[PDB]
């Protein structure tokens, strides 16, 4: 099968700064014909995939021009003159040289803003839950940018593992944020063992890694 | 089989003024024929400026034998 | 308007089969060559299968073949997907979309021009999950506020909608009169099969003793209510 890399794979734009797509395929895509056969895709969030350009540099039906494509055999640029909040979303370039049709993995392009830290929010088990055996702990990074973080649990400074899962959501409209909640599920019984539970955040806002932590059952 | 580019420019100078954006009516009643458009790209293109082989898009269609 | 109409779908168990539906409208199906296209949760897109105007030249990718049958019916303006032994592996969103390359021309054989102007119509899509688990609702547990939660004023508490099955549910909060500062959480699915989110909101830190704040969960699979109401600490 043809293999198709796309590079970067975040592509943070600032407002009125163009941005470029790089696509590379495993073996040309020149038809004899004289066509290449490269596509780019846009997927915005919660949408169905829509052609952007074909045959490496022709625009689709209602495409707005500040979208490009240019090259040829194994080497394609996606150009975005500017990049308006209704193009966020993930790029995909896709071979249609021959079947299997294959695409590249998506680059992920949001609106670049100024560095925002996250507020870092705690919440323990309610005593609902607890009474049900499981104890879920939520840490909640609200309103932060850009979308790169590092949450870690930490009970009684022992890092956990395998034991949490993250949500993110689509960057606001409005503010160009993202808010991140990190959830760890321990039994009951494990979560009375310990006292201190710590959420630890790495993010470019901050200078050091911020840490919000409580007592079991101090509040 | 394919149509030719003698029956696809045939075609074009039957269709005249209609040729637009979106895709012709087929070439045929029977049999394989042509369906043509002005490229997306080349909409803002004055019509007598339009290139056969850059500006105009072609699919096949396949009527009943 | 020119349009592609998926149905079809749903929760299926592991080994059973289902069909995909995808009608146009304001198209004409014969005029194009079909393709379908999936996306795994959380990855990229996937080809899956195509078909030629006529029915002829199915092919498929190595990941669904044996499994997978495409077929389609011209004269009802729609395109089929029939999948066999579904796995987990083939949970996604499946889209169908149109090629001006009814047969084939350039990428299967000679051509004495191109065809192809990408796949430019494509169906809303249509979620298959493959899974094993039983319908379920929600238990909603309380993300209480507390200094904890608070800063500057501003005071975040919640709802975390633990443990149901399948997606999705809709939250909203003092039934719909409060919107602003709401982050309702993708969905995550647990070790356990079940899915899990939570729904978060900022307030005025100081309205906590006066404002009750409630979180109105539905799952309407199992035809589940649930209103919490969050109470404030003031620790």
């Amino acid at each position: 099968d043809i293999v198709m890399t796309q590079s970067p794979l975040s592509l943070p734009v600032t407002p009125g700064e163009p941005a470029s797509i790089s696509c590379r395929s495993s073996q040309s895509l020149l038809h004899s014909n004289g066509k290449n056969y490269l596509d780019w895709y846009l997927q915005k969030p919660g949408q169905s995939p829509q052609l952007l350009i074909y045959l490496g540099s022709d625009r689709a039906s209602g495409v707005p021009d500040r979208f490009s494509g240019s090259g040829s055999g194994t080497d394609f640029t996606l150009s975005i003159s500017r990049v308006e909040a209704e193009d966020v979303g993930v790029y995909y370039c896709m071979q249609a040289l021959q079947t299997p049709f294959t695409f590249g993995p998506g680059t992920k392009v949001d609106i670049k803003r100024t560095v925002a830290a996250p507020s870092v929010f705690i919440f323990p088990p309610s005593d609902e839950q607890l009474k049900s055996g499981t104890a879920s702990v939520v840490c909640l990074l609200n309103n932060f940018y850009p979308r790169e973080a590092k949450v870690q649990w930490k009970v009684d400074n022992a890092l956990q593992s395998g034991n949490s899962q993250e949500s993110v959501t689509e960057q606001d409209s409005k503010d160009s944020t993202y808010s991140l909640s990190s959830t760890l599920t321990l039994s009951k019984a494990d979560y009375e063992k310990h006292k201190v539970y710590a959420c630890e955040v790495t993010h470019q806002g901050l200078s050091s890694p911020v840490t919000k932590s409580f007592n079991r059952g101090e509040c | 089989e394919e149509p030719s580019d003698k029956h696809i420019k045939e075609y074009l100078n039957k269709i005249q003024n209609s040729l637009s954006t979106e895709w012709s009516p087929c070439s045929v009643t029977c049999g394989n024929g042509i369906q043509v458009r002005i490229k997306p790209g080349s909409a803002n293109k004055p019509k007598d400026e339009l290139d056969y082989a850059n500006d105009i898009e072609k699919k096949i269609c396949k009527m009943e034998k | 308007k020119v349009q592609l109409v998926q149905s079809g779908g749903g929760v299926v168990q592991p080994g059973r089969s289902q069909r995909l539906s995808c009608a146009a409208s304001g198209l004409t199906l014969s005029e194009y060559a079909m393709h379908w296209v999936r996306q795994a949760p959380g990855k990229g897109l996937e080809w899956v299968a195509v078909i030629l105007s006529d029915g002829t030249k199915k092919e498929y990718a190595d990941s669904v073949k044996g499994r997978f049958t495409i077929s389609r019916d011209n004269s009802k303006n729609t395109l089929y997907l029939q999948m066999n032994s579904l796995r987990a592996e083939d949970t996604a969103v499946y889209y169908c979309a149109t090629d001006d390359n009814i047969l084939g021309h350039c990428r299967s054989k000679s051509c004495q021009r191109n065809y192809y102007h990408g796949m430019d119509v494509w169906g809303q899509g249509t979620t298959v999950s493959v899974s094993s688990a039983s319908t379920k609702g929600p238990s909603v547990f309380p993300l209480a506020p507390s200094s904890k939660s608070t800063s500057g004023g501003t005071a975040a508490l919640g709802c975390l909608v633990k443990d149901y099955f399948p997606e999705p549910v809709t939250v909203s909060w003092n039934s719909g009169a409060l919107t602003s500062g709401v982050h309702t959480f993708p969905a995550v699915l647990q070790s356990s099969g079940l899915y899990s989110l939570s729904s978060v909101v900022t307030v005025p830190s100081s309205s906590l003793g006066t404002q009750t704040y409630i979180c109105n969960v539905n799952h309407k699979p199992s035809n589940t209510k649930v209103d919490k109401k969050v109470e404030p600490k003031s620790c």
